[PDB]
């Protein structure tokens, strides 16, 4: 069986670590060096 | 003369990935949100 | 030349060694190791479900192309040389590619020299022909004698067959044959979807190859882009038409790319999906399902447009991603991009915080496991410290693509601007 | 009914009331089967 307390956490970790990869990629590709 | 060769091109590529990373993410964010998560009502 | 064989030699030793213990069979069912579409007990299924009468596609439990049904039905009885046979292609393959690529490095760097665009003074950043000497030896080593791929061999996954496509594609193209490049990416395209993104830095390095200048108002490039890519849309058209008539029916294709594109099983794997599409609001189902596959083909555009002048190393980072945010993960897609790094080892004084990422996935390896037998076989505890594995073990491996990068873009700066 | 004739308007007040109750008590019309929109910011928050 699944947790039947946590829907609502599963979504903001998940979500969390996908704009983590999306972060470090567009400063990435954005930015230069000075 | 390298080096600002070197400045100018970095910096116009980070200005056009910049730029495709803004217009991908309101032309597919907003109509895909939109059209995914409405309350479908017809015409009375 | 003999330390290739020796290391040939001592991998085929381990994995013959492997099959013949009393850990086979544990091998074999681990869900880290093979998936719904990987397994090797459905295959026997879909091969028995035929010789009672019935389509293989009419049920739940196989996922497989026809092509795969034909090879097997012709080869059941030798199934553990197969793999054996496969592994050893893919680990040759990649050997001599790297050989070929270096030879273009040392040319390419050299030819900048008397062109003076380095500065003053920038040395000991230089390649120099003695440390390139054993770069591919390791690379095969590293692909061979990774814990990865042996679970995977022992347990006859079908993700080997995968892999060694993937090295033929990337054998013919530094080679320089367009013809068997598209077939071969064409071959890989039907059997995971995923691998269409690889077609771009292929056509890069093609063009770079034939010395054609990549712009806009050119005329060559145009003709050559239009060439290439008529021939993979073909390779394509005639594997599906020849698929058709194996069993006269349509019904692969729903059963294949319709089970990747919509995940519809949720059983436990590495991956991202299956915790959070079982713990769903139906509202947003749709469109989250549809944002985390665009994420993955999301990148391809603004990574060609930085890496335009570097067309290995942007395949080695979208093979990264693919593995990364795939529906149906496995160890054995994560070994191929982990072959890749001896290449890169030349950027090691600009890593930072290697040494951390590395004991992290090394724990989250060993954690997956004890933490399965303790959710499912003791009762002990849920699905939630199975899920906190998932959540590290994928931070971990973006974090570690993250620092690769940007201490390639930190030399780059260093050997234009000067030490 | 205006004009007089009653079998006409007897029969079109049957279809009437026929076609209004039938609209009336359909079965998606209950308020429970939706996602309030008042938690909707909840779900779109960690992605945005
Ligand atoms: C390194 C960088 C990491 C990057 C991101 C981090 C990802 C993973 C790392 C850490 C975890 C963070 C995410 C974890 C969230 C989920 C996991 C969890 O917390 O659960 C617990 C798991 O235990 C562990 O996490 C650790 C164990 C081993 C894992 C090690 C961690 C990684 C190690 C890798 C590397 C280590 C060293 C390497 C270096 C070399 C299990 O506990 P439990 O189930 O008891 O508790 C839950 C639950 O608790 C939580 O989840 C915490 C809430 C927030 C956590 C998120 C963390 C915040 C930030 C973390 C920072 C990390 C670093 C990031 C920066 C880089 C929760 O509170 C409850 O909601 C949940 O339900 C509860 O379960 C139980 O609670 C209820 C009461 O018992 C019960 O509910 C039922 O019963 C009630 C009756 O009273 C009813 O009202 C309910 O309706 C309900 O239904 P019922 O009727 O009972 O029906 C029953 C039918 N079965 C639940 O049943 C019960 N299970
Ligand atoms: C069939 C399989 C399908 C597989 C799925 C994948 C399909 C998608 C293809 C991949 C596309 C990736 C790139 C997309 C962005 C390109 C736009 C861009 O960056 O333009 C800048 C662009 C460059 O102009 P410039 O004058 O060369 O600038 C020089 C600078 O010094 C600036 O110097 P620079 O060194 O930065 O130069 C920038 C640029 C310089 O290079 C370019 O300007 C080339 C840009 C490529 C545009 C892609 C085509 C448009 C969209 C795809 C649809 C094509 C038609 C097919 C659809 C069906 C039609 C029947 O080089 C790049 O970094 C571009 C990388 C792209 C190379 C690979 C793309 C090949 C496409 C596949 C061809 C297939 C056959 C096509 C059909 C043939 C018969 C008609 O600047 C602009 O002004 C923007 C344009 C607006
Ligand atoms: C952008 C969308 C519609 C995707 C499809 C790409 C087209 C816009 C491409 C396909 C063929 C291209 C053309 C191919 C050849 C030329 C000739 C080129 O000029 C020369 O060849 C002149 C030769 C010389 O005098 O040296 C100027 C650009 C142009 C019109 C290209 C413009 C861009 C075209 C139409
Ligand atoms: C080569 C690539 C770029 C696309 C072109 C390949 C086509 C030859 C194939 C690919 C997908 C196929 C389609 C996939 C699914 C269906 C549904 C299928 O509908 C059914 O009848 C299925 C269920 C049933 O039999 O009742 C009819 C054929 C069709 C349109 C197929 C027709 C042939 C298509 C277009
Ligand atoms: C390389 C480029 C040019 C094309 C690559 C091929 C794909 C664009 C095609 C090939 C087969 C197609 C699939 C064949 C069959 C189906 C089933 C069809 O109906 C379903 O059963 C959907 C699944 C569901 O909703 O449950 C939906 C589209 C889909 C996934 C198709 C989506 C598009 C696919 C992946
Ligand atoms: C280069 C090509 C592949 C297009 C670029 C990728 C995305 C813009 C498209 C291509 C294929 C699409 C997928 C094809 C099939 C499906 C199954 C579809 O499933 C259903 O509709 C069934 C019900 C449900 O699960 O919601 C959900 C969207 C999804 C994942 C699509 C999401 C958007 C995708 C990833
Ligand atoms: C598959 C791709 C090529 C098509 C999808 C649409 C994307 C890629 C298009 C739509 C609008 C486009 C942008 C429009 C205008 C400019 C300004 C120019 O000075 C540089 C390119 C840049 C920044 C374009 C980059 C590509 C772009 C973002
Ligand atoms: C994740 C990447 C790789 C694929 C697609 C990215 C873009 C198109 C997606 C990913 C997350 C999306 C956002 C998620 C949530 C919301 C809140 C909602 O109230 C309006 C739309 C908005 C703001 C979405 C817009 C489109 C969006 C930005
Ligand atoms: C026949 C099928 C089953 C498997 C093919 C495997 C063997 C025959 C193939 C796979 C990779 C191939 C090599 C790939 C690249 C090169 C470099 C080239 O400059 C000379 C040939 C050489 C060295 C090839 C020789 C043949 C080769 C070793
Ligand atoms: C069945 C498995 C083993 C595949 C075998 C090789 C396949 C991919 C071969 C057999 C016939 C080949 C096609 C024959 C002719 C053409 C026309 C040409 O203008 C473009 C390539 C294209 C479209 C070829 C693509 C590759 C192809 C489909
Ligand atoms: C053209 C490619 C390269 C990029 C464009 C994105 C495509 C593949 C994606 C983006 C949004 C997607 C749509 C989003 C939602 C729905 C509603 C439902 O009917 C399921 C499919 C459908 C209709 C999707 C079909 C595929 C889709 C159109």
């Amino acid at each position: 069986t699944p947790d039947f307390s946590m829907p609502y956490n599963v979504i903001c970790l998940t979500c969390t670590v996908v704009a983590v990869c999306y972060g470090s990629f567009y400063n990435l590709l954005t930015r230069t060096f000075h | 003369a390298a080096g600002a060769a070197a400045t100018h091109l970095e910096v116009a590529r980070g200005k056009r990935a910049a730029l495709f990373f803004a217009a991908v993410a309101i032309v597919l964010g907003l109509p895909l949100w939109w059209k995914t998560t409405e309350t479908y009502r017809a015409s009375l | 030349a003999a330390p290739l064989v020796l290391v040939l030699v001592v991998a085929v030793t381990v994995r013959a060694a492997l099959f013949r213990s009393s850990l086979a069979e544990f091998i074999s069912e681990r869900v880290e190791v093979v998936s719904p579409l990987s397994s090797w007990k459905r295959v026997v299924e879909g091969l028995s479900l035929l010789d009672l009468g019935v389509s293989p596609y009419s049920g739940a439990v196989f996922h497989e192309t026809p092509l795969i049904i034909y090879l097997f039905h012709f080869l059941i009885d030798y199934a553990e040389l197969v793999f054996m046979i496969t592994d050893a292609l893919t680990a040759i393959a990649l050997y001599f590619a790297i050989q070929d690529f270096n030879k273009v490095v040392f040319k390419k760097q050299k030819l900048l020299l008397e062109l003076d665009q380095y500065a003053p003074d920038v040395a000991e950043l230089i390649r120099t022909p003695m440390e390139m000497r054993y770069i591919p030896l390791k690379v095969a080593l590293f692909y061979l004698l990774n814990p990865y791929t042996i679970l995977s061999c022992v347990a006859k996954s079908t993700c080997a067959i995968n892999n060694t496509l993937i090295a033929f594609f990337i054998l013919t193209t530094i080679k320089g044959s367009a013809f068997l490049s598209a077939i071969f990416l064409a071959l890989a395209t039907y059997q995971s979807l995923y691998p269409l993104t690889l077609f771009v830095p292929g056509l890069l390095y093609l063009l770079q190859r034939q010395y054609i200048p990549v712009k806009m108002k050119s005329k060559a490039f145009w003709i050559f882009s239009w060439e290439y890519a008529m021939m993979y849309v073909g390779s394509l058209v005639v594997i599906i038409c020849l698929s058709f008539f194996l069993l006269s029916s349509w019904d692969f294709i729903p059963a294949v790319y319709g089970f990747i594109l919509s995940v519809p099983d949720l059983t436990p794997n590495i991956g991202l999906f299956w915790y959070f599409f079982a713990e769903m609001f139906e509202h947003f189902s749709l469109f989250f399902v549809c944002v985390f596959q665009i994420n993955v083909f999301f990148y391809t555009i603004p990574l060609a447009i930085k890496l335009k002048e570097h067309p290995i190393f942007f395949m080695f980072i979208q093979i990264a991603v693919i593995a990364i945010f795939k529906s149906y993960p496995t160890v054995g897609d994560v070994a191929l991009y982990m072959a890749f790094f001896p290449v890169w080892n030349h950027l090691y004084r600009f890593l930072r915080n290697i040494f951390v990422l590395t004991c992290i996935i090394i724990v989250c390896s060993l954690l997956f496991p004890v933490l399965w037998h303790l959710w499912i076989y003791a009762g002990s505890a849920n699905s939630n410290f199975f899920y906190a594995i998932t959540l590290t073990f994928n931070v971990g491996q973006i974090l570690l693509i993250s620092d690769y990068f940007y201490a390639f873009l930190r030399r780059e700066y260093y050997l234009t601007h000067g030490l | 009914l205006a004009s007089g004739h009653l079998a006409s308007a007897f029969v079109a007040s049957q279809e009437a009331v026929t076609s209004s109750e039938l609209a009336f008590f359909d079965p998606s019309l209950l308020h429970l089967l939706y996602f309030p929109d008042d938690q909707k910011f909840a779900i779109y928050i960690p992605l945005f």
